[PDB]
């Protein structure tokens, strides 16, 4: 359960920040609402 | 200074059981999630299997299903690697590890590992053989036949770095391992200096202090 | 499980220079890569965790970067402290599966090898076993041939080898060559040489005793 500018990555078990992803490369599919 | 302590794990024939305790100091263990890894001898990383802080959700692999069993005790921040019937492809360097996100950042934190070896093959100890020296010269010091690995070797209880070389070692066509480590001296320090290789064996428990002179 | 192919095996490259490894996965596993570093003795040490993401206190110098089924992490500039042994790992399914793993070198200048050998000691004979070493120290590159000559006899199977990773100082390897015979058979010949051919030498230098 990560709020709607955040992604769920299974390695460090939690919620990791949509902005680390948007400006830089494509993000995963989650964050394309944030960016 | 965080910290996780391996101990436990050593020798054991196959068929045989083993548990490994994996003590952690320095953050919240029982917040994160804590894995399992092994490395094989020269070989690459296996994940062996993980488990959530509450232990409601324990993730192993697939080929490992039986063998191992995971388990935590938050009360002594501690995790643990329970180990059943292995088979000598089981002999590994088993690391705990622990990923986590907190403060804004990724850490992650590792055990030093501990061996695990695997093998029916009896614990002997080392037989040391000098190697004569030959404008610079070469000594050496032969620790050839024994089971398990590792053996250590030093030269005047440490007071002699300079060149010197300890070759991994390599299992013989006996099942047993065989090293040697070598030195690069002046070639007229011989006749007045005095060397010494001291191989010490935890496993079998000896310690030999070999002089080395022509 | 997903094969995670990361060539090349070894690399060889100056400090201060560029690396780029590569790790293609057998099937997509999407933005979900991570990379270690592990040294001889020490435990892993992870740098990227969403494929480009870096840890804490990992140097900006360490960049990874593709998506899907190619990944690479590149080293920008190179420093002594950064060669070392390097993994891929994708957690996008389970379980978690690792790369071969690539491994960093320095390169430098060359450097020929001093070449020694030790006959075996009155101890080893006791025993029954004869055990002929020969010692290739401060050498680079690794690659290095070490033959054995039993009275011109070009010995073959009978001689093992293992050798040392870089020095800190000099990053120059060793070898040891050993030679494995019988007692009976050590007494019934006499020259027993080391053939060594390497970059740094234009002529094989040789070197041998007599029982
Ligand atoms: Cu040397
Ligand atoms: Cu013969």
């Amino acid at each position: 359960q990560c709020s709607a500018n955040e992604y769920f990555d299974s390695l460090l078990h939690a919620c990791i920040p949509c902005q680390l992803r948007c400006s830089s490369a494509t993000p995963p599919l989650t964050c394309a609402a944030y960016c | 200074e965080v910290q996780l302590v391996e101990s436990g794990g050593g020798l054991v024939q196959p068929g045989g059981s083993l548990r490994l305790s994996c003590a952690a100091s320095g953050f919240t263990f029982s917040r994160y999630w804590i894995s399992w890894v092994r490395q094989a001898p020269g070989k690459g990383l296996v994940w062996v299997g993980e488990i959530n802080p509450s232990s409601s959700t324990i993730n192993y692999a697939p080929s490992l299903k039986d063998k191992f069993t995971i388990s935590r005790d938050n009360a002594k921040n501690t995790l643990y690697l329970q180990m059943n019937s292995l088979r000598a492809e089981d002999t590994a360097v088993y690391y705990c590890a622990s990923l986590y996100y907190d403060y804004g950042d990724a850490y992650d934190y590792w055990g030093q590992g501990t061996l695990v070896t695997v093998s029916s093959a009896s614990t002997k100890g080392p037989s040391v053989f000098p190697l004569a020296p030959s404008g610079t010269a070469a000594l050496g010091c032969l620790v050839k036949d024994y089971f398990p690995e590792p053996v250590t070797v030093s030269w005047n209880s440490g007071a002699l770095t300079s060149g010197v070389h300890t070759f991994p070692a390599v299992l013989q066509s006996s099942g047993l391992y065989s090293l040697s480590s070598v030195v690069t001296v002046p070639s007229s320090s011989l006749g007045t200096q005095t060397y010494i290789c001291n191989v010490n064996h935890k496993p079998s428990n000896t310690k030999v202090d070999k002089r080395v002179e022509p | 499980e997903i094969v995670m192919t990361q060539s090349p095996a070894t690399l060889s490259v100056s400090p201060g220079e560029r690396a780029t490894l590569s790790c293609k996965a057998s099937q997509s596993v999407e933005s979900n890569v991570a990379w270690y570093q592990q040294k001889p003795g020490q435990a892993p040490r992870a740098l990227i965790y969403s494929a480009s993401l870096r840890f804490s206190g990992i140097p900006a110098r360490f960049s990874g970067s593709g998506s899907g089924t190619e990944f690479t992490l590149t080293i920008s500039s190179l420093q002594s402290e950064d060669f070392a042994v390097y993994y891929c790992q994708q957690y996008n399914n389970y379980p978690l599966t690792f790369g071969a793993g690539t491994k960093l070198e320095l390169k430098r200048t060359v450097a020929a090898p001093s070449v020694f050998i030790f006959p075996p000691s009155d101890e080893q004979l006791k025993s029954g076993t004869a055990s002929v070493v020969c010692l290739l120290n401060n050498f680079y590159p690794r690659e290095a041939k070490v033959q054995w000559k039993v009275d011109n006899a070009l010995q073959s199977g009978n001689s093992q080898e293992s050798v040392t990773e870089q020095d800190s100082k000099d990053s120059t390897y060793s070898l040891s060559s050993t030679l494995t015979l019988s007692k009976a058979d050590y007494e019934k010949h006499k020259v027993y040489a080391c053939e060594v051919t390497h970059q740094g030498l234009s002529s094989p230098v040789t070197k041998s005793f007599n029982r």
